[PDB]
RNA sequence: CUUGGUGGUAGUAGCAAAUAUUCAAACGAGAACUUUGAAGGCCGAAGUGGAGAAGGGUUCCAUGUGAACAGCAGUUGAACA
RNA sequence: UCCCUACCUACUAUCCAGCGAAACCACAGCCAAGGGAACGGGCUUGGCGGAAUCAGCGGGGAAAGAAGACCCUGUUGAGCU
RNA sequence: GAACGUGAGCUGGGUUUAGACCGUCGUGAGACAGGUUAGUUUUACCCUACUGAUGAUGUGUUGUUGCCAUGGUAAUCCUGC
């Protein structure tokens, strides 16, 4: 279907994409700023990492009332945290990336990760009840995503 | 309107970036201007705080009600073993300030003092120095030497010596040395030029730098005490019981049309590790340490001329926080800034003392060498033996 | 893998509270199986 | 320095530490510690207690 | 102003009433919360017990499910079939 | 209770994983005097000015709150005498 | 003196609601710069401000020991011989 942007050379890449994925859009978009030019062997690991408090993720944009951390000053920023959840969600995606690649017929230990992209999704919605009968809204976030791979040694 | 009731204000505004120091160790601010009748002599000192203890003396001022009588008066310990010297470095005075002209260290340069400029050691290679030293195994790297030693003969006013300590005898855990410099305050350049050059890569003791019954400016670093509100911080008055929002408050700050908020108000925040100055601390006693002679060591620091009995100044079961006092030390009166383990940067006086106070003569009776774990009712181990008698474990 | 069923009828058998009801916890799979009074009765008498 | 005794305990006082009371009858007393000074004021006495001197000395012991 | 939609404020305020959980094993893709056993605690017969009325109206029981709901999760449930 | 404050304990606040609001919002947000609807965040003239951010704090924003209930006007009313 | 400084800093005794007692006035409903007693004191997580805390540009990278242009500023008074 039409992406946003058009690989240059289709024999080298393979795509992917995840429809109407339940997380915080806003955790989503920091941590995937900073995998983007990675290495696809660095990442796998990189978020493993995430998920025991190892390498922080810098949060940037989105960095209303965030705590500071000592792990963030590899990447020249101080406030980090370890969004267990985000990582979860997208290496379940770069598996069922790979894997179609491999019937396109490439090399996957040359695969650079260069492109990534998130959009907003409909809003769900439950309430909250609240002092004096008033019933505000408790509104979920949720995010579309999807990614380009490319080979690159 | 007017305040009704008057009444002078909590705290003083000359102090008050209440900030923690991002040095640790004292620097000695401005040292004093040298002078030519006095031969040359160094002006600081590098000591460590282990503890405290009581001091019985009979004092004599006339005059006074309490002459011909036997007080007592409380001292800290400095332990200040014997510093290094390993260098040279100029300082050019021009109108816009003292630029520092040429530095010169020596040939060998201890692993202690190596320590010191590099973050992790396990890692590193330890290759600091190695291709500077080489300018002490050749005739061209003299050469240059000399030529440095003849300008700061010319153009060189003052002169600074870097000292490091010896971390390594004491029974702390770092053995990372602190480097220091110690400004000579002597005859002419020349001269004071030529005793360091003599005295370099030298051990140097305090019995050649202070004296007894002299009074010295003790600088260091307060023991820090976290967070801390307002109340705490600057003394105010707690409110009554009946408050609705906190009684531990400041509760109205400032005016309305001055619409800012003044400096001078307390608020809230770190107290302590403030950088400080103590001035006239007296000398009582330079103790020597541990020392062997005849195959067996002499340690009977604290024997007196009137007691003569063998004790030493360490205490039952060593200072608290700190291990065996074997070096030598200063017994300073009163309580000074900074905790134990702590370095004390000691320097001599600006002002010219000369007071009946300050000509004082110190002759000590006693030093108590009872615990400070709990209440101590024993100066030695003998004489609780003989008051106890033999255990049911021998 | 879910036996409050069992507890509760071994319970309205005896005449006592489930909460003195010991099982034997190795024949798990054997009492899953049960699923009737009778078929109980049968393991009191055998014993588990 | 007149070293005094300690009245309840018996031991030898050292200069700086220990708290003199002085009585309105007169009888200038010596304590060591608030263990001596509360023993003293609820008024139990001394012969009965272990680690005191006169224990040992009532029961002959030592020597 | 009317209806409908979307922002900053914010991934913040917050999920603090009445003492408490811990170890192993099983199914299962996955378990701080499921189940069993073991150990430690509480309600302490004016009860956090056993039975009824008015009132609710299939919520009772079993098997299976794991979309949505149960303000975290759940292999569970007064949810669904 | 006060001279006169100090120390200790539990629940929080704090940091983290998960989940996640609303009031409010013309633009925005460093000061002195000056004149001006006679007390300016913006104007004039002066003083100056350095990314992004954390925990606190209550001087200001004539802060939010509720088309002023006291007062007056109204050829607008009700309750009572 | 500074919005007769200072209430999202307190208190709420008095003024200044609704309940009630008295004297005088008014036939009465009611009145009194005439007395008396009981009577819900809201929100901060915004911007700035101050306080303290990370950090930022430039010298190719990195430590080291050091320099001071600027701000701040402190001591007081009394008794006896
Ligand atoms: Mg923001
Ligand atoms: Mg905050
Ligand atoms: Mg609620
Ligand atoms: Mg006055
Ligand atoms: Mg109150
Ligand atoms: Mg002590
Ligand atoms: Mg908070
Ligand atoms: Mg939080
Ligand atoms: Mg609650
Ligand atoms: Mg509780
Ligand atoms: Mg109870
Ligand atoms: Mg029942
Ligand atoms: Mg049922
Ligand atoms: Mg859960
Ligand atoms: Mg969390
Ligand atoms: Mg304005
Ligand atoms: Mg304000
Ligand atoms: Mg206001
Ligand atoms: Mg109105
Ligand atoms: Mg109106
Ligand atoms: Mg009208
Ligand atoms: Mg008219
Ligand atoms: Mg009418
Ligand atoms: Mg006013
Ligand atoms: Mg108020
Ligand atoms: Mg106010
Ligand atoms: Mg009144
Ligand atoms: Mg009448
Ligand atoms: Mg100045």
């Amino acid at each position: 279907v039409r992406y946003s942007l058009d690989p240059e050379n289709p024999t080298k890449s393979c795509k992917s994409r995840g429809s109407n994925l339940r997380v915080h859009f806003k955790n989503t978009r920091e941590t995937a700023q900073a995998i983007k030019g990675m290495h696809i062997r660095k990442a796998t690991k990189y978020l493993k990492d995430v998920t025991l408090k190892k390498q922080c993720v810098p949060f940037r944009r989105y960095n209303g009332g965030v705590g500071r951390c000592a792990q963030a000053k590899q990447w020249g920023w101080t406030q980090g945290r370890w969004p267990k959840k985000s990582a979860e969600f997208l290496l379940h995606m770069l598996k069922n990336a790979e894997s179609n690649a491999e019937l396109k017929g490439l090399d996957v230990d040359s695969l650079v990760i260069e492109h990534i992209q998130v959009n907003k999704a409909p809003k769900m919605r439950r309430r909250t009840y609240r002092a004096h009968g008033r019933i505000n809204p408790y509104m979920s976030s949720p995010c579309h995503i999807e990614m380009i791979l490319t080979e690159k040694e | 309107s007017h305040r009704k009731f008057s009444a002078p204000r909590h705290g003083s505004l000359g102090f008050l970036p209440r900030k923690r120091s991002s040095r640790h160790r004292g620097k000695v601010k401005s040292f004093p201007k040298d002078d030519p009748s006095k031969p040359v002599h160094l002006t600081a000192f590098l000591g460590y705080k282990a503890g405290m203890t009581h001091i019985v003396r009979e004092v004599d001022r006339p005059g006074s009600k309490v002459n011909k009588k036997e007080v007592v008066e409380a001292v800290t310990i400095v332990e200040t073993p014997p510093m290094v010297v390993v260098g040279i470095v100029g300082y050019v005075e021009t109108p816009r300030g003292l630029r520092t002209f040429k530095t010169v260290f020596a040939e060998h340069i201890s692993d202690e003092c190596k320590r010191r400029f590099y973050k992790n050691w396990h890692k590193s290679k330890k290759k600091a120095f190695t291709k500077y030293c080489k300018k002490w195994q050749d005739d061209a790297g003299k050469r240059q030497l000399d030529k440095d030693f003849s300008s700061m003969k010319k153009y060189c006013q003052v002169i600074r010596v870097l000292a490091h300590t010896q971390m390594r005898l004491l029974p702390l855990r770092q053995k990372k040395a602190h480097l220091m410099e110690i400004q000579v305050n002597g005859g002419t350049v020349a001269e004071k030029l030529d005793w360091a050059r003599e005295r370099l890569e030298q051990q140097v003791p305090v019995s050649q730098v202070f004296g007894q019954d002299e009074m010295i400016d003790v600088i260091g670093v307060t023991k820090g005490k976290g967070y801390k509100g307002v109340t705490s911080r600057w003394h105010t008055k707690k409110l009554p019981r009946k408050t609705h929002r906190g009684l531990r408050k400041v509760a109205c700050i400032g005016a309305w049309h001055p619409a800012r908020v003044a400096f001078s108000v307390a608020r809230a925040g770190q107290k302590g590790y403030h950088h400080r100055t103590e001035i006239n601390k007296k000398i009582y006693k330079i103790g020597q340490g541990y020392l062997i002679k005849d195959g067996k060591l002499i340690k009977n620091n604290a024997s007196t001329d009137y007691d003569l009995s063998d004790k030493s100044i360490n205490p039952l079961g060593g200072f608290v926080h700190y291990g065996e006092v074997t070096n030598d030390f200063v017994m300073l009166k009163g309580c000074v800034v900074g905790t134990k383990k702590r370095v004390l940067t000691l320097r001599k006086s600006l002002l010219v003392q000369t007071k009946r106070r300050a000509l004082e003569k110190i002759d000590l009776k006693f030093i108590d060498t009872t615990s400070k774990f709990g209440h101590g009712r024993f100066q030695t181990v003998e004489e609780k033996k003989a008051f106890m008698g033999p255990l049911k474990k021998d | 893998s879910m036996l409050r069923l069992q507890k509760r009828l071994a319970s309205s058998v005896l005449r006592c509270g489930k909460k003195k009801v010991w099982l034997d916890p190795n024949e798990t799979n054997e009492i899953a199986n049960a699923n009737s009074r009778q078929q109980i009765r049968k393991l009191i008498k055998d014993g588990l | 320095m007149k070293v005094e005794l300690c009245s309840f305990s018996g031991y030898k006082i050292y200069p700086g530490h220990g708290r003199r009371y002085a009585r309105t009858d007169g009888k200038v007393f010596q304590f060591l510690n608030a263990k001596c000074e509360s023993a003293f004021l609820s008024k139990r006495n001394p012969r009965q207690i272990n680690w005191t001197v006169l224990y040992r000395r009532k029961h002959k012991k030592g020597q």
